[PDB]
RNA sequence: GUGCUGAAAGCAUCUAAGCACGAAACUUGCCCCGAGAUGAGUUCUCCCUGACCCUUUAAGGGUCCUGAAGGAACGUUGAAG
RNA sequence: CUCGAUGUCGGCUCAUCACAUCCUGGGGCUGAAGUAGGUCCCAAGGGUAUGGCUGUUCGCCAUUUAAAGUGGUACGCGAGC
């Protein structure tokens, strides 16, 4: 189908700072930076930007697609704030935030602490949750993965570290 | 199962995916037909 | 990072109901540091060590003189060491048979494998059937006759043949220690220890890692 | 008279210093192999003893073209049977450019004796300029 | 012979491939190789001979 | 094998940019050999500083006086052979 | 290709490689609750039975084992038995 990529406005609080391949973006939560296409650059007119390849062929426009989409999450990141819960399904399960050292008891003999890489906060409201608090959906991703990975819910119960909205068909059972 | 054979996509809610050729059959339905020839 | 000393027999301290104490007396007579280097023309840390009653009178010459580099009493053959952050030629130049290495831990030893001289299959393996009496054809001990018929073969290099024997390293590793009497030089282990009173041994802490 | 310039037994040796910090990697070997023979050289009839004298620097800056950064068979089997064969990919070996890679010239030389005369005798190193363990004198 | 001509003539422009081609064009100018070793004794001649080809190549 | 973020392909997607895990396999860690590593490496210490000649003279060739550090030889031997 | 000679099967001894892996290691699906399995992917580090009957290889049987792998090597091996 028809794709596109272009709409990326610079709201308030955020701050642009291009530099060809390299680029950052200040904001309440922070900034960032990342490699990109070498012979290609963006372009900050006023409120929006316009990524653009200096060559017309197949592996061209495609590079922009991931560019402008990547910057979206940035402004959204420094201003909006990024979250992602995790519900602990299973008896003895209970996450307990203690800052940079989440302490978990997931059935495994002995508890297991998952040091959180500086960049995302968490605070289980009840003795049963896990809420991520960061700006980089990238980074929060992994932390969210390893969190669930600690004991992802198996299709027979769901008893595991499922994401809040994690629709699991734990409906699996029987013999015959 | 994961299926190492060489079938195709099949079904409806199954994606193709291209990381290495993997015909794949991933579907929220059942992992049964995934067919990752790897 | 440690000292070396002649084995010299082994005994036990037959506990009442035990004898667990099965060490091997290894008179640990101190060394003579002072000798070492760093990056200015050499390798790494290192540390020379020499301990014995070499007749400083007559036998070894150049070495005695080689020892003059701010040392004291030239013993037998000198060995080296490595890092550990030890002292140096800036304070004494005379180690001891004890320091900070700890205690009770396990200390490995490396005597000198004797050597039964030339040895065979049966010998360097302890495995090869056959008889002797109605034999007298393949009378046991033969290599037991090893190889092919008509084959590339190459007799397959490295296959365990006769081979000889003789003084060789070893290294036991592990081996806790029941006692020690500094100055008196009296280190004990727990059996094992290669050699037979006519060795040297390195007695290192424990490269367990 | 019989035309053929003699073999003054490696008459002259012109010293040089490549960079290797470049981007040509494998391509460079040829103009590195041609050189230690009789490339730029006109007279000094090759075939017979001869050579030149150049030197490599860091060289650690190579990537080859395709995914060669990740390939290159490389094994240095030994007279040990017992199933040996030490295969290590290029990047796995690029960690310490030794008798290999930079030494891609060896397989490019006449091989055996005499060619063997040039061999590593060009020096390699891997750090460019610092403490040139090599002869500091005249070079280009 | 060509191994050296290819090694001598090219250093001063135009490879052995182009060399004989320049040389090729002439009414009388054609003196073969062998003596081609000029690169060893009469370099000036030889380089003065590479122009006879370089400048010669149409 | 598992994934993240992610376009190509208004989603989706483990990948095309880009990060992260991951086995008795591979490199290493442990033990032995190991500078003939002719690419013959390093460091420490010891010993030798008397006269002349003929050449086709920088190549040497040769005589007398010296002979060290050390090695070896012999002998007494060895848990070494 | 060997008939101016390349000694057969099985056993013993001692092996070396392959992977289409028997055990152990890591994974995917399961008509996978668990325990145990089924199957497929990856993986050759190491390990991989004593006897009764028979010339046997093999096989059946008794009893073990984590397991008692398939195959190449002149159906490996008689100037070795």
């Amino acid at each position: 189908s028809r794709v596109a990529k272009a709409p990326v406005v610079v709201p308030a609080g955020v701050d642009v700072k291009i530099n060809g391949q390299v680029i950052t973006i200040k904001g309440k939560n922070g900034e960032l930076t990342r490699t990109l296409n070498d012979a290609v650059e963006v372009k900050h007119a006023d409120n929006t930007l316009t990524f653009g390849p200096r060559d017309g062929y197949a592996d061209g426009w495609a590079q922009a697609g991931t560019a402008r989409a990547l910057l979206n999450s940035m402004v959204i990141g420094v201003t909006e704030g990024f979250t992602k819960k995790l519900q602990l399904v299973g008896v003895g399960y209970r996450a307990a935030v203690k800052g940079n050292v989440i302490n978990l008891s997931l059935g495994f003999s002995h508890p297991v602490d998952h040091q959180l890489p500086a960049g995302i906060t968490a605070e289980c409201p009840t003795q049963t949750e896990i809420v991520l608090k960061g700006a980089d959906k990238q980074v929060i991703g992994q932390v969210a993965a390893d969190l669930r990975a600690y004991r992802r819910p198996e299709p027979y119960k769901g008893k595991g570290v499922r994401y809040a909205d994690e629709v699991v068909r734990t409906k699996e059972a029987k013999k015959k | 199962m994961k299926v190492r054979a060489s079938v195709k996509k099949l079904c409806r809610n199954c994606k193709i995916v291209k990381r290495d050729g993997v015909i794949r059959v991933i579907c929220s339905a059942e992992p049964k037909h995934k067919q990752r020839q790897g | 990072m440690i000292g070396l000393v002649g084995k010299k027999v082994g005994m036990t301290r037959i506990f009442t109901e035990d004898g667990v104490s099965i060490p091997v007396t290894v008179i640990e007579v101190e060394a003579n540091r002072v000798t070492q280097v760093k990056d200015l023309a050499n390798d790494g840390y290192r540390a020379i060590q020499v301990t014995t009653g070499a007749k400083k009178a007559n036998r070894v010459t150049k070495p005695e003189a080689g020892h003059f580099a701010k040392a004291g009493v030239e013993a037998g053959r000198g060995l080296w060491e490595f890092r550990l952050a030890e002292g140096e030629e800036f304070t004494v130049g005379q180690s001891i048979s004890v320091e900070l290495f700890a205690d009770v831990k396990k200390v490995d030893v490396t005597g000198t494998s004797k050597g039964k001289g030339f040895a065979g299959t049966v010998k360097r393996w302890n495995f090869r059937t056959q008889d002797a009496t109605h034999g007298n054809s393949l009378s046991h001990r033969v290599p037991g006759s090893i190889g092919q018929n008509q084959t590339p073969g190459k007799v397959f290099k490295g296959k365990k043949m006769a081979g000889q024997m003789g003084n060789e390293r070893v290294t036991v590793q592990s081996l806790d220690v029941v006692r020690v009497d500094a100055e008196r030089n009296l280190l004990l282990v727990k059996g094992a220890v290669p050699g037979a009173t006519g060795s040297d041994l390195i007695v290192k802490p424990a490269v367990k890692a | 008279m019989k035309t053929f310039t003699a073999k003054p037994e490696t008459v002259k040796r012109d010293w040089y210093v490549v960079d290797a910090t470049g981007k040509t990697l494998g391509r460079l070997a040829t103009e590195l192999a041609r050189r230690l023979r009789g490339k730029h050289k006109a007279e000094y009839t090759p075939h017979v003893d001869t050579g030149d004298y150049i030197i490599v620097l860091n060289a650690d800056k190579v990537a080859v073209t395709g995914n060669k950064r990740t390939d290159k068979v490389y094994y240095h089997h030994t007279g040990h049977i017992g199933g040996i064969k030490q295969a290590t990919f290029e990047e796995m070996i690029a960690r310490r450019p030794e008798r290999v890679i930079e030494i891609a010239v060896k397989g490019m030389l006449p091989k055996g004796p005499l060619g063997r005369a040039m061999f590593r005798k060009l020096k390699v190193y891997a750090g460019n300029e610092h403490n040139h363990a090599a002869q500091q004198p005249q070079v280009l | 012979w060509i191994a050296r001509i290819n090694a001598a003539a090219r250093q001063n422009g135009i490879s052995y491939s182009k060399f004989i081609n320049g040389l090729k064009k002439a009414s009388v100018e054609i003196d073969r190789k062998i003596l081609a070793d000029i690169a060893v004794f009469d370099k000036v001649a030889f380089t003065a001979l590479v122009e006879k080809a370089k400048a010669a190549l149409a």
